[PDB]
RNA sequence: AAUCCGGUUAAUAUUCCGGAACCAGAAGGUGGAAUCAACACGGCAACGUAAAUGAAGUUGGAGACGUCGGCGGGAGCCCUGGGAAGAGUUCUCUUUUCUUUUUAACAAACCAUUGAACUACCCUGAAAUCGGUUUAUCCGGAGCUAGGGUAUGGUGUUUGGAAGAGUUCAGCGCCUCAUGCUGAAUCCGGUGCGCUCUCGACGGCCCUUGAAAAUCCAACGGAAGAAUGGCCUUGUUUUCACAUCUGGUCGUACUCAUAACCGCAGCAGGUCUCCAAGGUGAACAGCCUCUAGUUGAUAGAACAAUGUAGAUAAGGGAAGUCGGCAAAAUGGAUCCGUAACUUCGGGAUAAGGAUUGGCUCUAAGGGUUGGACAACCAACUUAGAACU
């Protein structure tokens, strides 16, 4: 029981305007298990960066909505909405686009 | 609880039509909502239907039986069996 | 529409005259649907397996127009 | 949600203008007109309906075929088995007190 | 009420067709006096009564 | 007697298009069955089948029927837990909020399984220490309980129709043309004194017992029939299956109303009926909201008297008036309590008193369940306590 939900933000990390060292903790820090926002231990959803590509690895069925969701709700504090815009390719696959 | 002193059935009808009239009614509606025993089946089963017919169910022995308004049986009608049956013996003896 | 699990009487039935068309339908669950448009009734069977499929192909009567949708 | 319409002119609810809800493959939801249910023959004798008869309406009856609208038996699909029996003894018993009638006379 | 007989469909027919705008070309003939008309018939004015 | 789905027009759709069906009528190519002689078999029965000859005459059934009340089932709607796609909010919080997640007629097989009769009938057997059983008291030596069967069978299940449709989302041609092409998802679950419709088994009421006919089916009955050189050849089977042809005529636009009808009118009047979301709430009450519709009732400026409609007013409380006219007052629910009189049924919600918010808890009342225990899921009530 295994999940490998991917975030592409090659639009903005080439141009410079995204900031995933940020969007690594951001992550880390909102992600919610079990209520709280601290249960991170490893075997549970794990973050990974590649510097162009953020990996949420989940034993848990992990949901691909939420991770959207935290997506904007990072787009919208760094207010890079109206310029970005998430959207679905794969299956547990989202990349930010321009519009 | 007995829920009714005298009234019975006509609890329906309330404090109208008066009382003597409401008490003869009780009666008939006694006499008319009745089960009676079919002379033929022996079940406690025979029940009124449009006032003069009288069905008993079950398998078997689905006659149906003319009679009284509210009765099965009524005593002129036995008066007048008994004195056809009374004559018919006469007649043929 | 009439559905047939019988290979032998498909193959009949097209070989009936009044088959005049068949249409080949495959699904995403690897189920082939063969339809054939008699005069009054169209007739599916449907095929689990692509190697049974491909034997069911051959053996039908080549004379019959067999589309693939 | 979605509120549906006659689909005919008879706009009352008449024992003829019996309507079901139905789903269609468009996400629509609206009236199909269907008719009065079917009736099971009942028996000459007794009323009881009668067995292995489906209940249908009197035209559809002559669609069906002959095994279908009756029973395998003296009176099949209009008397009951009860009533063929009762007939049977009653026809042989009273047809034997014929006969014991008249040999007595004689 | 888009229930209605041939007849009354054949009349309604007739109505419609005397209801149109006179032509010039008969008005402006010598000696007739056409012109306007009052026979002119609207539907929320004057009933047809069948 | 018999039709559905999707699409299409500026205006028509169960009528057009595409696909898929059904009914009636007319004639009549097979085919199995049975016959070297008559028109099939199976089941101890209810009864069943792919056909399984049937003229009159007669009989039976369907058509074909009231009303009310409760109970149970189904379809659609409502509600709810996840996943997927898109959108809204994001000072802060919200694994968040909103939209979609669809399967028609017709055909086949099962049908108390997976949800729902012991509903009707049949076989074994013979029951008092009587038993079975509904929410509701009915059933049984005229054969209970129990066991096993038969029939009734869809708005139930699995399929075909049928994903190829429709819907949502995301890209490429970019003057784009007949509007084309390339991608995905359309999934898994649950719930109910819920709403509408429908079906099933019941109960109550009548000095009320709640149409007719066309038409269709079945039965009793036996009119009529002609193969034979043990093997080509015909009569039934077209109430079996499949196949061919035909289905004429009239209506179909639109309004159905605070502007398409009537009222002299684009009149605050009148005119029969179908569908009816969420919350609060007993509720189709009142109030707010979703879909849909409308923002149409000559406008602008200012608040004189008197008006029309709505409110309030110290103290008194009907002194007003023909007259408590009008208005005010009471009002839901729960818990106490309730007189005279009476036709004993009522009066009665008599009269007269107390409580009602929020929050945190407690107790009781019910459904599948691993080795008398018991791990969760899925539910609404009632009562009480503390705090504020
Ligand atoms: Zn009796």
């Amino acid at each position: 029981v295994s999940n490998k939900y991917i975030i592409d933000a090659t639009a903005a990390v080439n141009d410079k305007i995204f900031d995933v060292a940020a969007f690594e903790k951001y992550l880390i820090d909102r992600i919610k298990v079990d209520g709280k926002t601290g249960n991170l231990g490893s075997s549970v959803v794990v973050s990974r960066e590649g510097s162009s590509k953020i990996a949420v690895i989940a034993h848990i069925d992990f949901s691909g909505r939420y991770l959207k969701y935290l997506t904007k709700k990072f787009l919208k504090k760094h207010s890079l909405r109206d310029w970005l815009r998430v959207v679905s390719t794969k299956k547990g696959v989202y990349e930010l686009r321009y519009y | 609880t007995k829920r009714t002193k005298k009234v019975g059935v006509t609890g329906k009808y309330g404090v109208r039509y008066g009382a003597s009239l409401r008490r003869d009614v009780r009666k008939i509606e006694v006499q008319q909502h009745s089960r009676y025993q079919c002379p033929f089946c022996g079940r406690n089963t025979v029940k009124r239907t449009a006032a003069g017919i009288w069905c008993c169910n079950g398998k078997g022995c689905k006659k149906v039986l003319a009679g009284g308004a509210w009765t099965v049986t009524t005593a002129a009608a036995t008066s007048a069996r008994s004195t056809i049956r009374r004559l018919r013996e006469m007649v043929e003896v | 529409p009439r559905q047939i699990s019988d290979i032998k009487q498909f193959l009949e039935i097209a070989r009936r005259k009044d088959a005049t068309s068949a249409r080949i339908k495959k699904n995403t669950n690897k189920d082939v649907k063969f339809k054939l448009r008699c005069s009054k009734y169209l007739y599916t069977l449907v095929v689990a397996d692509a190697k049974k499929a491909e034997k069911l192909r051959q053996s039908l009567p080549p004379d019959l127009t067999v589309t693939e949708v | 949600a979605q509120r549906v319409t006659y689909r005919r002119r008879l706009a009352y609810n008449t024992r003829s203008n019996k309507t079901r809800i139905i789903k269609t493959p468009g996400n629509n939801i609206r009236y199909l007109h269907i008719k009065k249910l079917g009736t099971i023959p009942r028996c000459g004798d007794t009323g009881v309906p009668l067995q292995g008869i489906p209940a249908l309406r009197p035209r559809e009856f002559a669609r069906l075929s002959h095994n279908q609208k009756k029973v395998q038996r003296a009176y099949g699909g209009c008397l009951s088995a009860n009533a063929v029996k009762d007939r049977i003894v009653r026809a042989f018993l009273i047809e034997e007190q014929k006969i014991v009638k008249q040999k007595l006379k004689q | 009420p888009s229930h209605k007989s041939f007849r009354t469909k054949q009349k309604l027919a007739k109505a419609a067709r005397q209801n149109r705008p006179i032509p010039q070309w008969i008005r402006l003939r010598t000696g007739n006096t056409v012109h306007y008309n009052m026979k002119r018939r609207h539907w929320r004015r004057t009933k047809l009564n069948i």
